[PDB]
């Protein structure tokens, strides 16, 4: 309708756990870490629906902020890698920074944002 | 933790051991050269302290 | 000052010796942990494959 929406998903890790439960109970063949073969298909289908519509379509937009929880900083698990590969950028929060008084604990080094520079007013760009 | 954390810590320890060993090997020559430099002034000090001890 | 430099070099040499020894002890302990970590990882890999194969 031409509006702008901000969608926040709180635990795609928990969603994937539920889908793994369903897949295993239906006796579908499992992949690595017992995950179903189409968990990446599921997440890609979910996340590729955020967009910036052209002014022909009304100019509306929908931005998504998925969350992924990692166990003791292992960013190399199956779901973390799947979600990392899909999104345009990532923001990393670390307990080492969090408890050292640095909060919010964005690790500015690891974090990336590919769109960045076209999403910043000129004053902030300078 | 993970193999990532363990191997990262091992690599950091390895690099630090390399640096420390290099510093030690540097320091050995400095010790020897300092000793052989200190050997040089000994007769001069003995001469001057002989004269001052005579006049003392 | 010459004996001061000699003492400084000797202190550096001994301190680097101690640092190297401590680093090598850390390395042996961390490798001893690495062994059990990678062993558990291998067991997880094999078990995860074989238990999925067994039921289907």
């Amino acid at each position: 309708k031409g509006k702008h929406v901000l969608v926040v998903y709180d635990d795609l890790s928990k969603q994937a756990a539920a889908y793994r439960e369903l897949s295993l109970l239906l006796r579908r063949p499992p992949g690595r870490e017992a995950y179903p073969g189409d968990i990446f298909y599921l997440h890609s289908r979910l996340l590729e629906r955020a967009a910036k519509l052209s002014d022909a379509k009304g100019g509306g937009s929908l931005t998504a902020l998925p969350f992924v929880e990692t166990q003791a900083g292992d960013i190399s698990a199956y779901i973390p890698t799947n979600v990392i590969s899909i999104t345009d950028g990532q923001i990393f929060l670390q307990s080492d920074l969090f408890f050292s008084g640095v909060r919010p604990a964005i690790n500015a080094g690891l974090s990336v944002s590919r769109v960045g520079g076209a999403a910043q007013i000129k004053a902030m760009k300078k | 933790a993970s193999l990532r954390d363990i191997k990262t810590r091992i690599n950091a320890t390895k690099k630090t051991s390399q640096i420390t060993k290099a510093m030690e090997m540097v320091s050995t020559s400095k010790l020897n050269r300092a000793e052989q430099n200190a050997k040089s002034f000994v007769p001069y000090m003995e001469k001057i302290q002989e004269v001052v001890a005579n006049v003392a | 000052l010459l004996d001061a430099k000699a003492s400084e070099h000797a202190a550096r040499m001994t301190a680097m010796k101690n640092a190297t020894d401590n680093a090598n002890e850390l390395i042996r302990t961390l490798t001893l942990s690495y062994n059990r970590a990678r062993q558990a990882a291998i067991t997880q890999e094999i078990t995860e494959i074989v238990a999925g194969a067994n039921a289907l």
